[PDB]
RNA sequence: CGGAGCCAGCGAGUCUACCCUUGGCCGAGAGGUCUUGGGUGAAACUCCGUCGUGCUGGGGAUAGAGCAUUGUAAUUAUUGCUCUUCAACGAGGAAUUCCUAGUAAGCGCAAGUCAUCAGCUUGCGUUGAUUACGUCCCUGCCCUUUGUACACACCGCC
């Protein structure tokens, strides 16, 4: 048929370099593991918003993503969710820990649901962010809601958040670390079990404006 | 075919707080409580309607609404009432100064009104009250909202007089297998029933009779009681 | 296991208390020119 | 459900310390107090003098 | 290469070129009773008398991955699927097995 | 209409009905203009110099120097407003271009 | 229940709404003619979508 | 190819030559050992009771392969750190003087250091043919 | 009269206010600073934390601001305040002596925010009038004639009284009352370069340890 | 009339589509009183003229012979 | 003995209405200093 | 005699120099390895410019960086940016310019601070 | 708990046979001792074995025993270290204040600059986010109410 040559000699270095290091040059995987490739959003609204299409080694691009509005909407979302992850005064700055217990728990969601860990929290992105809410409408301090419906940014924000922060929870004094409730977590908002204090928080959101729209 | 546990002998239950928000459990809310303290020159007191004349019309509210006899009353019917015992309730209670109390199951609330209006001064100055055991912490001063606290899955509805009035039994047995309750009963003399129009989507009533506060918990109670065969 | 590919083992582990294990096993560049 | 009692002092003061049931370590918290105080207006009020 | 024992309450992984416990799995609160190897060898799964199935990783025992709470009777045998992953069967002192997603 | 900046310290605008200068922007500091930018829908001028550093922003309804934009630490060399967003972009001497 | 998307055409400004609820002017993607007024809580722009609930519903002021 | 400390890592040059300080056994351990605390900051002594002072030993012959010329004084400000004191705020602290010099003269005698001008000890000849050499068969078991 | 290094741009120009904390600030010092840029106008506050004084008096200096308020502390109570002013000008720092604040003491209302009025009381010397072009040169050119808040620099023997007021005029006088923090504040040094460098020039310090030191005002 | 010029705009942005056609329907009574559209022809013609253009995609997609 | 320099004046009632009626006098009369603009 | 190229990579205030000349293929930092860099999970921030481009570009030319100052992620930035940035030189200088600017695309592509640093900060609002 | 790898930037007037240092040796430890000459190094972090939700081993206040350094002379125990003794204490209500990118927060290291500060103050680097970046709806503060300034266009008597 047709072939293209494009290297005429194989090619080695003085420096040895690890065998599955050179051979990440065919292809960007996470960690040199997980695949961005075949990554869809498989809810609409929330493509352009989360981002799975410039493939990354490593969760700490260190850009500049708040100088400008939506300029956060493509941060990679598996750096969003790191940088979620690492917030409150004890874990403040910690990226690199945050970085370690993000590669622990892709590993672990992928030992425990063989699938790709990137696709099963993009999923989790997706089933956590409610798709409505109520603001206070006041009349002075008249307690009564209205609801509204909420912006897809929004959405992803307080999905990372509502993930992140019931891992925290969930890992508060039990036998498990944030790393495995984290994976718990993003496994079963993944699959949208119900389980979930984020997708349980989300069902309470949309419950709560269904109520007082 | 189905065989026995492998231990007969009757553990006891849980005692279920708010760090277990996973559990279905009965939340009951004694909304507008009457808990304030004074000062006397020396000495510090409960506001009641009967320990002055006058000190509740120098502060400038009538005395009507100084009352923390109720929910002294309340207290012990649902920290008595079976369900307590058999640890499907806590009772949250929330001061019309807005101040959040929460009741763990496991204390034993004086059954004469002036030890609980000691245990209450010291409750609402120091913030919380340990056992004499002293190796858990029993009735302490949490913070504002109750949603923070609740259970992440749990309806919400109210109890008054002027509502769509339901059995208890088969309205609990409509809610699913890991939803709570949270009952928001007053605990005022009198008063309108709007005093959780923030947190309920559900306001609800249990007779077409002018019902006290008590009877309204033992009533929701007893019926919980009854679809939760206890 | 069947592609064991080393040191083969057969265990038996006793009731008495105890394990047994047995396997079976397994100049110049100048003058190299020239 | 298991039933513990409630520790509390009766009649609560806050302004007034709590009551320690020894009187060698209250005895000395009490005087501790009452030094800080008297030696921060003494030397508070000479150092204002002196200005 | 490596080979799993279980004694009393606790599981040891020999290695089979040196025939020395590699590493050992000891935080059982009872006699454990099975522990085998994931068909990919990734993780291992230990069922113990408490009726508490206990799957750590292989070659990691200190990362205890899901602690499968089974019947209160002792669990007597857990193994994974040949031919699935993610399922795991753990028959018991119940007279009754289970399959069980992981 | 039409806009022009020039050496001697002003930016003027001109009808090209009536063929009249109607509008004279100054500063205040004595500069020579270089180049220029025009809203898209006119309601402000704006200008950039060889040797201030700043941009300044006229009112054209209205004829004062509505703002003196500063941030570049190099001659403002050129000045477009976007047709579209009306965003303005600077470009200066200093390896920047900027966005307002 | 069957859930519809709708694309961002306008952000309504100068509408007097309570501050953290924006007003918006939506078109569906099913019919891309037919448009809606709903009113958004987070950060909204142009020619994004959103996900609607329902659509039987026009949106009013908050204040 | 070329060998040397700096081509392997941390653990895998240092737990390899405490493995190679182990089987070799010509080491004089300090008898008080299993007793002491490598630090006044330590509240007790090792967990690896048989064979921590091979590790440490591999541990200075590497730390004197990368650096040129050190003493007990620079090894212990090396091996200290922090110390949760009590309830002050906390300030650094010195490594166990004693343990050193006694790991420094055991490999003395072994013939991997040697005393050199300025003082201190630095690589002698033997133990530098030595020490890149268990690297280089590190990489070769580790191929 | 306007001195030569403010002569360029006195009445032309509003001017631009930075104001900023020492290095990790308590929160008092905080809500010192936020009293501070509200009590001059068109002055911001900027988080000092992790910027170096050398490139953050670049980055003034640059972005177009006139001058900048440095503040000090001591455990919440404000000991220090620097007024550098950015085109090549002078630094003034002040130690600050009686300090009431009102986010201390009453929640009194919210100010006023119009550009105000200024007394300057007895600055007699020529360091007097410096010190007195340094202080308003910080303050809005041209105020309505009937705005109801003034402000007062009162000389008291080299310690300036900052007080802030607003005021009606009644029918037989005027009834004022007090806004804002009170102040004395004292030079300790006056330099002609900006706040990055203490290489420039001293036009004025005070010499503490001079055996006729206390004999004069403004020595 | 008593709307303003500079929310006019906004005040024909903010009325959705039902307020567009019932709005038509009101330009459509009141040109046939030909004493009030003579004496506010150019508002009417800025308002119309405005609610069309903006509303243009819609309109034209609307299938009613009555509009 | 003798000391440095004078110390930090304590604010006082009379004092304060010192400063206090003579900025009455001045907003009184208005005669206040200002810029202005050019 | 050799043709050399130098170049610098900054973060912070951690700089890196490195000198890239025609050679054998061997990447070197601070004398040991590339695959030395600790805090190694950021090994792959510095890798990224050998995988962004494949290594047979590196197969002909030898690389040495030397870094002082800054932490340990400033360290690897200002390495992975002296790395870049010293092969895009290269390729001008003693390769094609096509080459040289395939690498600026490739580069660019994957971020610019690869290749040009954010240094003079903050802003006054 | 026990080992190991590693990464900064400010700063630069000394007791010069008793101060500060490089190195040898003694003691588990502090410290001692003898010679040399007059800043190297951070912590958080990273890795490697072990434990395990329990006043927990987190804690270390309190009391005892022992070894020293120092204050004449311990004579109210000068302070360091070693082993026991393991009290209190479980993240903190109502309210309230501050805060928008190298920012909040974590972390250590230096200095001590005529005022201030050592019951601390100011520098310096290291790690580094979440959420607004819209709006006048609420709370306030401000401005204008002839368009003037020159066309075009809009407005058309607060």
């Amino acid at each position: 048929d047709f072939e293209v040559v494009e290297e005429f000699t194989p090619v080695v270095l003085a420096t040895p370099i690890p065998e599955e290091v050179q051979q990440a040059q065919t292809e960007i995987k996470l960690f040199n593991k997980w695949s961005f490739e075949e990554v869809e959003v498989k809810d609409a609204s929330l493509v352009d918003y989360v981002q799975v299409r410039q493939p990354i080694f490593v969760a700490h691009t260190a850009g500049r993503y708040a100088n400008k509005r939506f300029r956060k909407a493509q941060c990679p979302i598996i750096e969003r969710l790191t940088n979620s992850l690492m917030m409150n005064g004890r874990n403040n700055g910690k990226k690199l820990k945050a970085v370690r217990i993000i590669k622990h728990t892709l590993d672990i969601i992928n030992v425990l649901t063989d699938q790709n860990p990137i696709q099963v929290v993009v999923d989790a992105i997706t089933n956590t962010g409610p798709r409505e809410d109520t603001t206070r409408v006041g009349g002075g301090g008249a307690a009564r809601r209205q609801a509204v419906d909420v912006s897809p940014l929004r959405r992803v924000n307080q999905a990372i958040a509502l993930l992140t922060i019931g891992a925290r929870e969930a890992a508060f004094r039990n036998i498990k670390t944030i790393a495995e409730t984290l994976a718990e977590e993003l496994i079963n908002a993944a699959k949208g079990s119900s389980t979930s204090y984020a997708i349980k928080k989300k069902d309470e959101l949309e419950r709560v404006a269904k109520s007082n729209r | 075919q189905k065989a026995l546990p492998a231990s007969l002998v009757p553990q006891a239950p849980p005692v279920l707080t708010s760090k277990d928000k996973i559990t279905k459990r009965m939340i009951v809310v004694l909304a507008m409580a009457s808990l304030e303290t004074h000062k006397i020159s020396d000495k510090y007191v409960l506001l009641n309607c009967d320990d002055h004349q006058g000190l509740l019309k120098k502060m400038g509210r009538d005395i009507s609404e100084a009352r923390p006899d109720i929910t002294h009353q309340c207290l012990l019917t649902l920290l008595d009432s079976p369900i307590n015992k058999a640890g499907k309730l806590q009772v949250y209670i929330q001061t019309s100064r807005g101040i959040l109390i929460e009741v763990n199951p496991t204390v034993r609330i004086p059954r004469t009104f002036k030890r609980f209006s000691g245990l209450m001064v010291q409750l609402l100055h120091k913030l919380s009250i340990r056992s004499v055991n002293s190796e858990e912490k029993l009735l302490k001063v949490i913070k504002n909202p109750i949603t923070d606290h609740l259970p992440t899955k749990c309806r919400k509805v109210t109890l008054s007089f002027d509502a769509p009035v339901i059995r208890v039994q088969d309205y609990i047995e409509k809610l699913d297998d890991d939803e709570s309750i949270c009952v928001f009963v007053g605990a005022m003399a009198r008063g309108k029933d709007n005093f959780a129009d923030e947190y309920v989507d559900e306001k609800v009533g249990l007779s077409n009779y002018p019902l006290s506060a008590s009877v309204a918990c033992s009533k929701f109670c007893h019926g919980a009681e009854d679809a939760w065969n206890i | 296991p069947s592609t064991a590919q080393g040191n083969r083992h057969l265990v038996a582990g006793l009731s008495s208390g105890l394990l047994a294990i047995r396997t079976k096993k397994k100049k110049s560049n100048n003058f190299q020119r020239m | 459900i298991p039933t513990h009692a409630p520790k509390y002092e009766e009649n609560f003061n806050p302004d007034k310390k709590s009551y320690d049931p020894d009187r060698t370590r209250s005895e000395i918290n009490k005087m501790k107090a009452q030094l800080k105080k008297e030696r921060k207006f003494t030397m508070k009020e000479i150092r204002k003098d002196a200005k | 290469h490596d080979f799993a024992v279980t004694s009393s309450t606790r599981v040891q992984i020999f290695s089979s070129r040196t025939r020395q416990v590699i590493k050992t799995f000891s935080r059982f609160k009872d006699v454990v009773y099975s522990a085998s190897f994931r068909s990919d060898g990734k993780l291992l799964c230990a069922g113990d008398a408490t009726g508490l199935v206990s799957v750590y990783d292989s070659y990691n025992p200190r990362t205890i991955l899901l602690s499968i709470n089974a019947s209160t009777h002792p669990t007597h045998v857990t193994k994974f699927h040949t031919q699935d992953n993610k399922i795991l069967a753990t028959a018991s002192d119940d007279r009754v097995t289970r399959l069980w997603d992981i | 209409v039409m806009f022009s900046s020039s050496l001697d310290g002003t930016v003027r605008a001109w009808d090209l009905i009536r063929y009249r200068n109607f509008r004279t922007f100054t500063g205040t500091e004595r500069i020579q203009f270089n180049c220029l930018a025009v809203d898209p829908s006119g309601e402000v001028v704006c200008a950039g110099s060889l040797d201030n550093f700043d941009i300044h922003v006229w009112s054209v309804q209205t004829g004062q120097l509505l703002d003196a934009l500063s941030g570049h630490e190099g001659p403002v060399s050129c000045l477009s407003f976007s047709q579209e967003n009306s965003v303005l972009a600077s470009a200066s001497w200093d390896k920047t271009i900027r966005i307002w | 229940t069957p859930v519809t998307l709708a694309k961002v055409i306008k952000v309504l400004g100068r509408t007097g709404s309570r501050g953290g609820v924006t007003q918006v002017r939506v078109e569906f993607l099913e019919d891309t003619s037919r448009t809606i007024v709903r009113n958004v809580k987070g950060p909204v722009r142009e020619n994004d979508i959103l996900v609607l609930m329902e659509s039987e519903r026009e949106a009013r002021r908050l204040r | 190819p070329g060998v040397s400390v700096r081509d392997v890592a941390a653990q895998d040059f240092i737990n390899a030559y405490a493995s190679f300080l182990q089987r070799q056994g010509k080491l004089e351990v300090p008898g008080y050992v299993d007793i002491v605390k490598t630090s006044s900051g330590n509240e007790m002594p090792p967990q690896d009771a048989e064979g921590w002072f091979y590790k440490r030993a591999a541990s200075v012959a590497r730390h004197i392969y990368m650096r040129k010329q050190v003493g007990v004084g620079k090894l212990n400000k090396l091996y200290g750190g922090a110390k949760s004191r009590g309830v002050r705020p906390y300030k650094h602290i010195d490594a166990s003087g004693s343990i050193n010099r006694k790991v420094l003269q055991a490999l003395e005698k072994i013939g991997i250091v040697e005393i050199s001008p300025k003082g201190g000890r630095r690589i002698s000849e033997n133990g530098q043919r030595d020490l890149d050499r268990i690297a280089a068969q590190t990489l070769e078991e580790d191929e | 009269q306007v001195d030569d290094e403010y002569a360029a741009t006195s009445g032309i120009m509003d001017p631009r206010i930075i104001v900023t904390t020492s290095r990790d600030p308590s929160t008092r010092l905080s809500q010192f600073a936020k009293e501070i840029k509200l009590l001059f106008p068109n002055a911001v506050r900027l988080n000092r934390g992790n910027y170096v004084m050398p490139n953050l008096v670049d980055a003034c200096k640059k972005s177009g601001t006139t001058d900048l308020v440095v503040l000090h502390e001591h455990r919440g109570v404000p000991t220090s305040l620097t007024i550098s002013h950015f085109p090549h000008g002078p630094t003034a720092q002040f130690s600050l002596h009686n300090v009431v604040m009102r986010h201390d003491i009453i929640n009194a209302g919210n100010q006023s925010e119009v550009n105000p009025h200024l007394i300057f009381d007895n600055f007699t010397t020529a360091l007097g009038k410096r010190v007195v072009c340094i202080l308003k040169h910080l303050f809005n050119a041209g105020p309505k004639k009937d705005s109801e808040r003034v402000i007062t620099f009162a000389n008291r023997g080299d310690f300036i009284s900052v007080r802030q007021h607003v005021y009606v005029r009644t029918r037989e006088g005027v009834e004022i009352a007090e806004v804002g923090p009170r102040f004395e504040m004292r030079l300790f040094e006056l330099r002609l370069g900006t706040l990055e460098n203490k290489d420039a020039d001293v036009e004025w310090q005070l010499r503490r340890f001079i055996r006729t030191a206390n004999k004069k005002d403004y020595l | 009339l008593r709307i303003r010029m500079s929310q006019l705009e906004d005040a024909l942005m903010v009325m959705p589509f039902s307020y567009v056609l019932k709005f038509l329907k009101f330009i459509d009574t009141v040109m046939q009183n030909k004493t009030l559209l003579h004496s506010h022809l150019p508002l009417i013609c800025k308002n119309l003229f405005f609610i069309i253009k903006f509303n243009h995609k819609e309109l034209v997609s609307q299938k009613n012979e009555e509009l | 003995f003798d000391r440095t320099a004078k110390p930090v004046p304590v604010i006082t009632s009379e004092v304060t209405e010192s400063l206090e009626d003579m900025i009455r006098r001045r907003i009184q009369d208005s005669n206040f200093d200002d810029l202005q603009r050019r | 005699a050799v043709p050399s190229v130098q170049t610098f990579g900054k973060k912070k205030s951690a700089t890196a120099v490195a000198h890239v000349k025609a050679g054998k293929g061997l990447i070197k930092v601070n004398g040991s390895p590339i695959t030395l860099v600790e805090p190694e999970i950021l090994r792959f921030k510095v890798y990224e410019p050998l995988l962004l481009v494949g290594l047979d570009k590196f197969s002909n030319i030898d690389i040495r960086v030397r870094v002082t100052g800054g932490g340990h992620v400033s360290q690897v930035y200002a390495i992975r940016q002296a790395i870049a940035k010293g092969l895009v030189a290269y390729h001008q200088k003693y390769v094609d310019e096509q080459s040289k600017n395939e690498l600026k695309k490739a580069f660019t592509s994957y971020d610019r601070t690869l290749l040009i640093a954010d240094s003079r900060r903050p802003e006054p609002k």
